[PDB]
């Protein structure tokens, strides 16, 4: 399993990704995984459980929440895997990502309804199923709510931070894992959800196809954090309430840990991860 | 900390209320229409909503009018 940069798949590369996601659509799987996110997104608190954001295990939770993704589109095509989005690189409306033959572009300014692309309404091929209001078509309004998408500097301060999270361990933290999610800081992943609007903005995200391309590149940015820092791990390793320690187990699976998720290489590598370096 | 004052207004055409009390174990309901916003306060006192997740504002009634800025008309789901 290689996953590859959006920016860099072939037309039938493309083609096989988006067949792929409208058929866990089709069958009724893909609005499964919303409805999961959903209820650990409304669940996760800062004062009390947390297991998917605003905690220690917001990364090894999307890692195999990806995971369980990627893995029923391989059963639809097993020539397909999870690309990313650079967002640091592919940061405008004009990125080939918001084409037509890919996701489809910004919504109109009316109902912001997407028009084109694959997941338009119009195609009848991408209901919203599970939702929190009357509204069943894909809308979006990028860079709508907040101007632009964090840059290459901004994720690199973000990458430097040698701490993986700190105490309290909720969106109050210093640390990296706070700053990649983005409630502190410059803002990475936070800002992402807001500058795509639409249900990307809200509490089912993963209406949006691009949830798992954002989030795939997410998870290459820890990959990277780790590269940069060999020597600094997860935490907390032990006795914390409320929050998933190293080797605890996580909801909703219960049958993995933190530390099974740590090396991504046991289940995929990336077009490119640069080892190492000073 | 203590509970943010209840609240009751029309906005936008919309009736939104706030008051002191699958999710969390809301500490603070609101309500669009007399349908349930699942709204979460934030460690350092800010809001979130369901309808604009990733995004925090001041107060439970922000949490509220954003919600309805964000559903142009349409009802809330419980
Ligand atoms: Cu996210
Ligand atoms: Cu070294």
């Amino acid at each position: 399993t290689v996953r590859k940069n959006q920016a860099t798949l072939t037309a039938d590369e493309k083609r096989r990704f988006v067949a792929a996601v409208l058929e866990l659509k089709r069958s009724g799987r893909y609005d499964e995984f919303v409805r999961t996110h959903n209820e650990f997104i409304m669940s996760d608190t800062d004062s009390g459980e947390r297991t998917g954001h605003r905690s220690p295990s917001f990364l090894p939770w999307h890692r195999r929440f990806l995971l369980d993704f990627e893995q029923a589109l391989q059963s639809v095509d097993s020539s397909v895997t999870l690309p990313y989005w650079d967002w640091s690189a592919d940061r405008t409306v004009r990125a080939s990502l918001w084409a037509p033959d890919f996701l489809g572009g910004t919504g109109r300014s009316t109902d912001g309804r997407v028009m084109d692309g694959p997941f338009a309404a119009s195609t009848g091929n991408w209901p919203i199923n599970v939702r929190v209001d009357s509204r069943t078509y894909l809308r979006r309004s990028l860079g709508g709510s907040v101007a632009e998408l964090p840059t290459r500097a901004e994720v690199e301060s973000v990458l430097a931070i040698s701490a993986y999270d700190l105490p309290p361990y909720n969106s109050a933290s210093e640390g990296f894992r706070n700053h990649l999610e983005g409630w502190r800081g410059v803002n990475l992943h936070n800002r992402v959800h807001v500058w795509v609007g639409g249900q990307m903005a809200t509490g089912v995200s993963p209406n949006d196809p691009v949830f798992w391309l954002h989030h795939a590149y997410v998870d290459k940015l820890w990959a990277e954090w780790q590269r940069r820092h060999p020597d600094s791990a997860y935490v907390p390793t032990g006795g914390t309430p409320d929050v998933v320690d190293l080797n605890e187990t996580m909801k909703p699976w219960n049958t993995v840990r933190p530390a099974d998720l740590l090396d991504h290489t046991a289940y995929y590598t990336f077009d490119a991860l640069e080892h190492h370096h000073h | 900390p203590a509970a943010p004052e209840s609240f009751d207004e029309v906005y936008k055409g919309r009736r939104i209320q706030g008051r002191p009390a699958h999710e969390h174990g809301g500490g603070y309901e609101v309500f669009v229409d007399g349908v349930q916003l699942h709204v979460m306060r934030n460690a350092d006192g800010s809001w979130i909503s369901v309808v604009s997740q990733y995004d925090p504002v001041p107060t439970p009634r922000a949490a509220a009018r954003a919600a309805v800025d964000e559903l142009q008309g349409a009802p809330l789901l419980p």
